[PDB]
């Protein structure tokens, strides 16, 4: 029963900013790495970053190098993700993964197990 | 990208596979290609991570496989729940993390 | 100069000539000079624990990732460097060095974990 | 967490502790006190020697291109990073330390050998 | 062969067995006789792994530096000196040269540590 | 008198991999870098792969790097290539020689003396 | 005042190489940076060369980083500029300045303070 | 390069914005953008060092600023001494170290 | 790739000059070109090793050398049994390690 909620507004005009949240409960969320995936409407998923569990290592695609930061709160059970500039392609459905990566005293994943709802964010 | 095909089919009782080619970069050298179930107006969920394995709680009709550069995901019964699109996720090393493919679009008989 | 000569010059002087007084570091007498050079061998093991704990061993002059705190000092590179020694320098910042060095344990730490976890991925 | 205050607690918990342990390492009572000073020193010289030789120096926790061998333990990364002590583990493979730490030292080896080829290749 | 063993050996030989002879470094008129020979070898030991250290080259029983090889000291060919030479004869051979090389060293490994430092300056 | 026999190639399908074993003859083995050179039947040569003289470091050109595996057993005189995958373009005569590297402790090499007979390797 | 006087000149083969050499004065020479700017006959300007303090660094563009050579000699006060092979792209006014690195110990620059008059570099 | 307008103008007691605009890597991430002012027939001069800041010596009337990815230089009324080119310059990082934009002729009326 | 001229063609007793053209990160920066004789049924063998050295058991007629970015072998007086193909190669470096020019076919009237 693993929950995993996202916020945050649904319409940006071009070239402004959007910062996401996601709230995790029923389970350790500092134990688990955590990842953004996107969706476009006529398209499949496509992965936007991950980060690691306790925060520090971020990684990304090669087209928001520049654009996205990642960050997580583990005191708060909170995944944010702050986007800049964020170009018409980027319009998509945001779904937030719980795997992707690990500690290196944990097994491997190299999976997304968990998956949110998704918040849809539309560039106009 | 990975490649997928555009639609499987069958009628139920029988068992389909769907394809997920790549490169050797990729579906070859890493051994973690995980298979992903979107019900459409939903989220996906979890069918079969690493190559071969599967979660608790998922039945026993999905199966993986991978040869040579291509990896296939075989789904036996098809009890008419399992109207989804099915996606392909391959780890690639680094700075190329994930990659996924096109949607493959499941329609039981 | 030789040993200790740069203690006038200023830090970004003295600074260029760090291994002149790195090389000096290293019964009435017999006991006393025994417990003497046992007490020079343990205050440089300290020092180069020291140094092994902050990721900086081999190393004379080693950036960390620690930023300058301007509680610390408040002065900018053109005073410090090129207006000042390091003995005035010292107790500028005695009363923090303490407080200095924790962070420094903590950054590595931090950086000795994420090392660790890259060379995992696969 | 004090000195030694992980040693009950989860070898991926006490992982994290490692500096505060590392830090504590370091005329017949003057020879007594004298030959106590002096065999740490020796100890810490040999264990830092030993780092030194495996390409580790000056690091905590320190990644190797040794495999681990099945035989040592079959026991999944969860039964031991998440539920066993360190003093567990250190049991468990104490008759295979001898082995691994020479295998350690043969890859350290090849890595210097290889290294030196490659500042060569030019 | 242990300690000590690569000793008739040629250079080349000689130098994949570094670890064999680095581990031998470490370990009331005879308690006082001791601690006076124990200490000396922990302060030779010390005396080394920092010139080492201040050579850029700590934690290393092979390392390359950025010093070149000047023909005055010895002009001789790498295919005498690796394959047709024990360490014994080459040190006997560049005694009279070791601490030009070793300041050589130093200032090398001062100016590489300054560029270094100030290749992490620029943002 | 130094000989260097590749005992290997033939017909392949695409999709099939294929190993080439060049045995060496007359020389001390273990002291001498090898190479793999391809020199197709209407084309130049082209260098293809290279190993040092203990046999732990290997290197290719880009177009063979995830594909070819070369690789050396000093005790029992051979250097052996291993080409998974394969296509049509990969179709040569594979000389094997004794050069590309040297020890590091020896004089610089950088040319490839003493060269094999050559096997053939053709590609549906 | 701060003068940086060049001397160099301009007629060189299209194939050629050549020499710039400056001088400075009016300030401590041994604590600045310096850099070569060259301006094309009637277009912009471009960053060609930068040295450090200590003459041990240098940086170049892409387009001359396998062909110019950056040096200095803080004992006499002169930078110099030794171009190989050249290009018919090659065509500018080249200008000394002091400025764009500084040291760790002192204050950021990422500037240039004091322009030389500069030289024509024209390839025939 | 850098876009910059080829030309402004305007009458003598008026300001003016020369406006310049580059990536998110050279711009925005940093804040190092000096401005040079280029008679014709003479090497350049240094007119504002850093988004803002102003050199000693040079003029009270010329400023700048920054914000998001475009960098504008502000000037006052113009003088007949402001008839030249103005050149960005953008510390990009490592690797490609400084761009130079294009030139801006300033027109007094 | 580096370019060399498809063929040559010589008179007995006439020397030839093959000539080889690379760039100037690969073969002028590195002092390692070298030059190889492959006769029509046989496997290559080398004739000159570095720039102007020449290995034993090889007639002392070839020679050869490099000047700027070309470098070029000159075989003195041509015999009749010099009817080859010739290729230079040279060291690029440690990422593109050899690269081989074409073939150069040496005729004999
Ligand atoms: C001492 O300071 C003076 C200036 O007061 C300076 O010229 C001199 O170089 C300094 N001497 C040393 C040894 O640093
Ligand atoms: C350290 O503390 C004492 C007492 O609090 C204070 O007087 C002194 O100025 C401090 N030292 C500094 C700021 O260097
Ligand atoms: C002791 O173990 C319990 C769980 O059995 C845990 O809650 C507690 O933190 C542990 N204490 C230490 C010091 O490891
Ligand atoms: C692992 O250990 C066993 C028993 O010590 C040994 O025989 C075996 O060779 C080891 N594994 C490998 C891969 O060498
Ligand atoms: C590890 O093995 C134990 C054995 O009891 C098992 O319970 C546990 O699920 C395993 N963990 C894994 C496979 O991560
Ligand atoms: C280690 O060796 C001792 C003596 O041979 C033996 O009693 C013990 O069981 C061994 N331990 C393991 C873990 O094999
Ligand atoms: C001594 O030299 C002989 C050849 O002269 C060699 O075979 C032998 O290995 C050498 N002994 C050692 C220990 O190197
Ligand atoms: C080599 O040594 C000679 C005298 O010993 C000296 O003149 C020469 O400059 C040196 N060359 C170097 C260090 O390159
Ligand atoms: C080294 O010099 C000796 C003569 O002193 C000669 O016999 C030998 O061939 C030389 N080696 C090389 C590689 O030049």
């Amino acid at each position: 029963e693993v929950q995993l909620v996202e916020t945050g507004g649904g319409l940006v005009q071009p070239g402004g900013s959007l910062k996401l949240s996601c709230r995790a409960s029923g389970y350790t969320f500092s134990s688990f790495a955590m990842s953004w995936v996107r969706q476009a409407p006529g398209k499949g998923l496509e992965w936007v970053s991950l980060i690691n569990d306790r925060g520090g290592l971020t990684f990304y695609v090669d087209s928001v190098k520049g654009r996205f930061t990642i960050s997580r709160d583990n005191s708060k059970n909170t995944l944010s993700l702050q986007m800049h500039s964020l170009r018409d392609g980027d319009t998509a459905v945001y779904y937030c993964a719980t795997g992707g990566m690990s500690s290196a005293l944990q097994s491997s994943k190299y999976y997304f197990d968990f998956w949110g709802q998704g918040a849809l964010v539309t560039v106009s | 990208a990975l490649t997928q095909p555009p639609s499987v089919s069958g009628s139920p009782g029988q068992s389909v596979t769907i394809s997920c080619t790549g490169t050797s970069s990729d579906i070859g050298s890493y051994n973690y290609v995980s298979w992903y179930q979107q019900h459409p107006g939903k989220a996906p969920k979890l069918m079969i991570y690493d190559v071969t394995q599967r979660p608790s709680g998922v039945s026993d009709r999905f199966s993986g496989s991978k040869s040579g550069n291509t990896a296939s995901l075989t789904i036996s019964g098809l009890q008419a729940d399992d109207e989804a699109d099915y996606y392909c996720s391959a780890y690639a090393g680094r700075q190329t993390f994930y990659i996924f493919g096109g949607g493959t679009r499941l329609t039981v008989l | 100069l030789g040993f200790l000569g740069a203690a006038g010059s200023t830090m970004g002087a003295a600074s260029m000539t760090l291994t002149v007084q790195a090389r000096n570091l290293l019964t009435v007498w017999g006991i006393k000079q025994l417990q003497a050079r046992v007490l020079a061998v343990e205050r440089y093991l300290r020092d180069q624990q020291l140094l092994g704990i902050w990721g900086c061993s081999g190393k004379l002059i080693c950036c960390t990732n620690v930023p300058w705190n301007s509680s610390w000092s408040n002065r900018n590179l053109s005073e410090i460097w090129d207006n000042m020694t390091w003995l005035q320098w010292d107790k500028e910042i005695s009363n923090y060095t303490q407080i200095i060095y924790g962070l420094l344990e903590e950054s590595q730490n931090q950086q000795e974990k994420n090392e660790q976890d890259l060379l995992a991925l696969d």
